[PDB]
Order: structure tokens, then C-alpha cells, then sequence
């Protein structure tokens, strides 16, 4: 799809009937509508393990 | 000492023993390069300035 669809708010269905079982199968799937921003900070290796060589 | 033999190198040392010294013998020493040189050699380095010191 495209992701402004999974973004939207729509459901997206995936619907499976067996032989044995033959009730469908629903499988309901959306993302959980209803917030941070990471703050990335990069450690550098310690002394010790540069003295290893 | 003859001064061919000296500026050879040739460390001379020397020794007194006497009553009050402390495992009774002390001894000084001298060559060419040590004692009055009129050149100083110094080469230092250091290394690992940083390191990791505890
Ligand atoms: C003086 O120091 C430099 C630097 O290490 C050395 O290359 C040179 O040979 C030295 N000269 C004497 C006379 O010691
Ligand atoms: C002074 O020391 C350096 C390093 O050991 C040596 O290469 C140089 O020849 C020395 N100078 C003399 C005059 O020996």
C-alpha cells in the first residue's frame, strides 16, 4: 500500500476460511491511534579499550 | 692517567674506607662523558600522555 494508509486510520482486514473451520477468520489490523523524539548521543570507546591494541 | 686513556672513556673509581662510613667502604666514580662535560645529550620522550591513570 501506500503509508499515508496505514497512517490514516483505516483497518485492514485479512479474512481466511479453512475447509475444516469455516468461519472466516478476521484479523483486524490498524496501528494504535492514541509522544517523544529520541535524543541520539554517541559514546566514543573508552581509553582501557584502546589500550588493549 | 695517560690522556689517550681518558678520552676513551674509562671509568675510574674511587674507593675510601673509614670508621664512620656506613657498611664501612663508599666509592665515587668519573669518566669522560660524566664528570665536567662540555656537552649535555639529553633525549627525552614521552608516551601514552593520555593513558588511562588510576
Ligand atoms: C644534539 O641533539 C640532537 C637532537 O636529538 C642530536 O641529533 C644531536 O646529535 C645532538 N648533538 C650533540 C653534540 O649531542
Ligand atoms: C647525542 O645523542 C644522540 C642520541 O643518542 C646521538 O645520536 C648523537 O650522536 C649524540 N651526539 C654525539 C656527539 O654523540
Amino acid at each position: 500500500i501506500c503509508e499515508d494508509d496505514w497512517n490514516s486510520g483505516e483497518r485492514f482486514t485479512c479474512t481466511v476460511t479453512h475447509t475444516d473451520l469455516p468461519s472466516p477468520l478476521k484479523q483486524t489490523i490498524s496501528r494504535p491511534k492514541g509522544l517523544h523524539r529520541p535524543d541520539v548521543y554517541l559514546l566514543p570507546p573508552a581509553r582501557e579499550q584502546l589500550n588493549l591494541r | 692517567v695517560s690522556e689517550e686513556e681518558w678520552n676513551t672513556g674509562e671509568t675510574y673509581t674511587c674507593v675510601v674506607a673509614h670508621e664512620a662510613l656506613p657498611n664501612r667502604v663508599t666509592e665515587r666514580t668519573v669518566d669522560k662523558s660524566t664528570g665536567k662535560p662540555t656537552l649535555y645529550n639529553v633525549s627525552l620522550v614521552m608516551s601514552d600522555t593520555a593513558g588511562t591513570c588510576y
